[PDB]
């Protein structure tokens, strides 16, 4: 009955002073906006239907039209920024926040969904949603003794919407908003549903992407052990944001990095550094690079867990982006490590794959590797073994590459390469 | 030497 209407038919029904005709026209609009194949969103907007849908949200006397309009507005807000803006300009934000208190679960859920789309557009709309006071009624919906009593889809939508309030930077979410959300976020992080867990980890990863003060807020909540536990999950959609979160945390201070190590995260890295999914392998190596940029006792933890041969393996064979992160892990290792630790790196066979990457057509990684070779030679000077190191580099074709790098297009590349030649060869 | 670093919108389908 309300299937495949024209836009003018929808306008005609909505413009009538008949609430039932309006309900039927609104449902027809919803079904139009629900077809996966190019929904006529711009046509609906140009017809000036948005303010009508928003007004229908306030009709507590007629819950079906509240639901249909909420669904319709949800799908419009799911589109482009201009389409989302059109929904916001219609005054939908405070109207949807009022619907969060609806006695009908499917209606309040739709309001949660719609606010999620609006907040997900960017920092501005995210903060505007917060300013309208969305956080309190959102969190109130999760104020139950046991989350398992809530409908599965209902809980998933709430978690997803909450993660959008944690999303985006420039600027990051308000500090007072993050502090208000965090306790609920921690509780969701201990739930048993994979999708809730995935979105909870994404939310945490968003909050940990920034200044160390932002990281500290999260770490203070004691979520690191749970993040490490989720790091060993079988579900890839859980491991990915959990790894991202852990990776963000170790970009902070040595003390914050230590929390990750103490939680036992390093024991998961043999799997992560050999993970079939390339992006997991890249972010794990990136995480390792920031850990090897820490204290010497933290570098020692990496050694004790037997992660150095895994770094050699990644450097030897991986996607190039992952190998680039491995080069960083090595340069950071050699920069801050003890002579004993640097010697161990060579004994594990770091030289050959390090030299093989000097033939990469990437200026930055060449710089990074040259810094590593430099730092390794410095450790050889303290032991009087620079001659032995020079031979190793000579035996694997490393000297040939360093020599040809003397005539390289970059300034510091040609500088460091020629410096290495005359100093050790 | 530290180096710093779920769809935003979803339509409801039948
Ligand atoms: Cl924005
Ligand atoms: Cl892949």
């Amino acid at each position: 009955g309300t299937v495949n209407w024209s836009v003018e038919d929808i306008v005609k029904g909505i413009n009538s002073n008949n609430l039932e005709s309006q309900l039927q026209a609104t449902q027809a609009a919803r079904k139009l906006l629900s077809r996966e194949k190019q929904p006529p969103i711009d046509n609906i907007i140009r017809a000036g239907l948005i303010p009508k849908f928003v007004s229908f949200l306030g009709k507590t006397d007629c819950s079906p039209i509240q639901f249909e309009s909420a669904w319709a507005l949800t799908n419009i807000a799911s589109g482009t920024s201009e389409q989302t803006k059109a929904v916001v300009d219609g005054g939908a934000i405070p109207a949807f926040i009022s619907l969060l208190a609806s006695p009908h679960a499917h209606i309040s859920e739709q309001a949660v969904w719609a606010l999620g789309n609006i907040a997900g557009d960017g920092s501005a709309f995210r903060d505007l949603v917060i300013k309208h006071g969305a956080i309190d009624p959102l969190l109130a919906l999760l104020a139950v003794p046991d989350l398992s009593t809530l409908a599965c889809g209902y809980l998933r939508n709430l978690t997803w919407t909450l993660s959008n309030l944690c999303r985006n930077k420039n600027p990051a979410p308000p500090l007072d908003a993050v502090e208000q959300i965090l306790p609920t976020l921690v509780r969701l992080l201990h739930h048993n549903d994979p999708e809730v867990l995935a979105d909870s980890c994404w939310a945490i990863s968003y909050l940990t992407d920034g200044p160390n003060e932002r990281i500290e807020m999260v770490v203070k909540k004691g979520v690191v052990p749970q993040l490490v536990k989720l790091l060993g999950a079988t579900e890839l959609p859980i491991v990915t944001p959990a790894l991202r979160a852990i990776g963000n945390i170790v970009t902070g201070t040595d003390e914050q990095t230590q929390k990750v190590i103490d939680a036992g995260a390093l024991a998961v890295f043999p799997s992560l550094l050999t993970n079939p999914k390339t992006n997991i392998q890249k972010e794990a190596t990136w995480t390792m690079s920031n850990i090897t940029a820490g204290r010497q006792d933290q570098i020692q933890q990496v050694v004790n867990h037997g992660l150095v041969p895994f770094l050699v393996g990644v450097l030897s064979k991986a996607d190039f982006k992952t190998q680039k992160e491995a080069a960083w892990a090595i340069t950071n290792y050699t920069s801050g490590g003890t002579v004993e630790q640097i010697v161990y790196l060579v004994h594990c066979g770091i030289i050959e794959p390090l030299m093989n990457l000097l033939s990469a057509k990437d200026t930055k990684i060449i710089q990074v590797i040259l810094d590593a070779i430099s730092n390794i030679f410095q450790a050889a000077e303290k032991l009087g073994e620079t001659e032995k190191l020079s031979i190793m580099i000579e035996e694997c074709g490393g000297l040939d590459k360093i020599e040809a790098l003397q005539r390289h297009e970059n300034e510091s590349v040609y500088k460091a390469s020629l410096n290495l030649i005359e100093k050790y060869f | 030497g530290k180096r710093k670093l779920s769809v935003p919108k979803r339509p409801k389908l039948p």
